[PDB]
RNA sequence: UAAGGUGAUAUGAACCGUUAUAACCGGCGAUUUCCGAAUGGGGAAACCCAGUGUGUUUCGACACACUAUCAUUAACUGAAU
RNA sequence: AGGACCGAACCGACUAAUGUUGAAAAAUUAGCGGAUGACUUGUGGCUGGGGGUGAAAGGCCAAUCAAACCGGGAGAUAGCU
RNA sequence: CGAAGGUGUGCUGUGAGGCAUGCUGGAGGUAUCAGAAGUGCGAAUGCUGACAUAAGUAACGAUAAAGCGGGUGAAAAGCCCGCUCGCCGGAAGACCAAGGGUUCCUGUCCAACGUUAAUCGGGGCAGGGUGAGUCGACCCCUAAGGCGAGGCCGAAAGGCGUAGUCGAUGGGAAACAGGUUAAUAUUCCUGUACUUGGUGUUACUGCGAAGGGGGGACGGAGAAGGCUAUGUUGGCCGGGCGACGGUUGUCCCGGUUUAAGCGUGUAGGCUGGUUUUCCAGGCAAAUCCGGAAAAUCAAGGCUGAGGCGUGAUGACGAGGCACUACGGUGCUGAAGCAACAAAUGCCCUGCUUCCAGGAAAAGCCUCUAAGCAUCAGGUAACAUCAAAUCGUACCCCAAACCGACACAGGUGGUCAGGUAGAGAAUACCAAGGCGCUUGAGAGAACUCGGGUGAAGGAACUAGGCAAAAUGGUGCCGUAACUUCGGGAGAAGGCACGCUGAUAUGUAGGUGAAGCGACUUGCUCGUGGAGCUGAAAUCAGUCGAAGAUACCAGCUGGCUGCAACU
């Protein structure tokens, strides 16, 4: 059967990415909730 | 003249333990409706 | 033009292998170690000045490192740490008709 | 301030030093890759592609600097008119 | 010619049996329907929670749906156990 | 010279408890009287950790299957080597994309991991391995869509959007064949090529855009015809003469390969061509496109598979001859042709037809504007240089991805050999790959998956559920009803094998030499060698049975509902 998890990288980047977290406030403050708790991986970017 | 490895690179051996619920089908086990 | 202390830079090691024998003794090719930011064109000028050979042409890859796994012992007691050995560039120099170390 | 040092792992190796220019500590400097407001354009962070000058060149090319947006001010020029 | 016919790939899911601490949190085996079309499929994109989308079943929206998930108000309130 | 804590013993109080001291333990503990509380646990399907029980019980994950000999080893059902056997074969083979990320190859080890053992491994450790001007990415161009200077809106946050700028799943330049590593190859080597750009020299010259025009550039279905991949047979070459009757022949086995590029330009497809003059169009202007006239030849041009030549007196090549560590390496090397059959591949982005009327932009060709004028630029030849950077291992219908697992599931593209067959169904095979990581016995009930059953034949049961049955091709024949298409494979029948003859292989298909023409070769007409080859009829013949296996409609009657897919 189909799984929900059907990996893609280029769609994962332009989802989760760092770019897309810093093109929107709402997303600038996920990362900053994020560097606040000392999170050792910022994003899905790798 | 062999030597001793001493290394064991896999020695540690996390464990852990998860579960699912499971459905059940309980329509004519009723003793009602 | 490309500056000595450039090419003084870019040249890191030989590379030693039976491949890197086996080249050397049929196709006439050096294997070196080169700064993972080399060109080709910087790795033949290199070559040609800090080793005195005329060179034909240049064959590079990038060699992915591995993961390398052991122990490092922190306050009496030993703790297992992982993490991944650096990239490196490695050359295939083909030299016209010279000779080298 | 000093008779001890080259951080932990660290044993070792090769060495440094013993009144003073070894190491260590403090002030002031120098260097400070790439990404990131990221600001030369772009982008799927840590990558791709430039333009204009200045200088160098063994003619293959190389080095350096600058080039975001907005606000204010100034100079220049300047549509319908 | 054809939302034409028989029938593999391909897409479905009508019946039975097995399985039900499964080989599997929906499958297997034997049959079954469509199979040039209102078809099927890869790769991207858009629609966001009283909102979407729906050849309409309260269907589907990450194994969750008569109002998703995460965090917060929050130690809600609980004449009940 | 032995504190707390742990563990026994004795004594003691009405109780919560207290005191003493044996052993363990190895450094802390606290009279008394006050003071303060995270102050006392058996329960809350309480929380965390540890350990039981069922129990040495169920199970060990597709019923594709294993048996021996030798090797290594402490030990071998499982590893290695060999010989047999079995399974897949439009896949269970091969190559990728996505995803993964060293799983790849070599050496060592067997704790843990592997549903058993393990000498083995996708496990541990160490070392090695990915070579590009031409493959891909990057790059040029744009789709859906995204972002968006100014702008327009909006309590703020922000929304939308113009110029623009991104965004492939689409369009834009160029390499093939052999050889090689334990692990890479269109990347290395050998041979033979090709593309784009820069810079010089020479010769001839109108060049020049974020602008105009061409082009790129496009649907579904259907039907040829011409080919090729590929296959079969013959010829040729090399080998063979049979563990059991026969086998010097209408005998057996194997091989008969060869590319990009360059030259030629033919089956086919499209289109009249060439000059001259003129202009309310292409935001301006143009010699280009569009339009209108005139003359003169339609005999021109674009496009295009395949064949042929060359590439190639080269490479490869059955097999021999040597060495060997028996792994494997080295040397030499015959023939290397024809006929027939051929695609879903190519001509073909074609042709015919239908309606539902089938991207964009750049590269490319062309035209001029501003501008430049004996410059600069353009064209051609030659020379020279440059083509960077990143990916490249390995799995990839799977033990490397998504499913918590070495999970009977899911996962897009490409290739597709033989005999039967309409076939990519199905059966058996090739190349290739596997026997599914517990075995050994036994041969009870019962369960599961199957085979066969006397007589009966739906009596079963809610119900023919399940099973059994039917099943192909050709021909004959086929009712009511009907919207005239259907119903309909209605129903129901019959003939099917093999051998010989018609006919030493027929009808048909293909088609060589020879010959005739021509506009004179990738020509035309005639001819019929050779090859291939159904179907039918007549005669005979074997069996219980000839669509013999796999494969493969059950049929008919009356009704409810919904027109139908």
């Amino acid at each position: 059967m189909k799984r929900t998890f059907q990996p893609s990288v280029l769609k994962r980047n332009r989802s989760h990415g760092f770019r897309a977290r810093m093109a929107t406030k709402n997303g600038r403050q996920v990362l900053a909730r994020r560097r606040a708790k000392g999170r050792a991986r910022l994003t899905v970017s790798k | 003249a062999n030597g001793e490895d001493s290394s064991f690179g896999s020695f540690t051996f996390t464990v852990e333990l998860f579960s699912t619920p499971v459905w059940i089908w309980w329509w004519p086990r009723i003793r009602g409706p | 033009m490309i500056r000595e202390e450039r090419l003084l830079k870019v040249l890191r090691a030989p590379h030693v292998s039976e491949k890197a024998s086996t080249a050397m003794e049929k196709s006439n090719t050096i294997v070196l170690k080169v700064a993972k930011d080399a060109t080709k064109a910087e790795i033949k000028a290199a070559v040609q000045k800090l080793f005195e050979v005329e060179v034909e042409v240049v064959n590079t890859l990038v060699v992915k490192g591995k993961v390398r796994q052991m122990t490092v012992r922190s306050g009496g007691r030993v703790i297992r740490t992982s993490g991944r050995r650096s990239d490196w560039k490695k050359a295939y120099v083909t030299l016209k008709e010279g000779q080298n170390l």
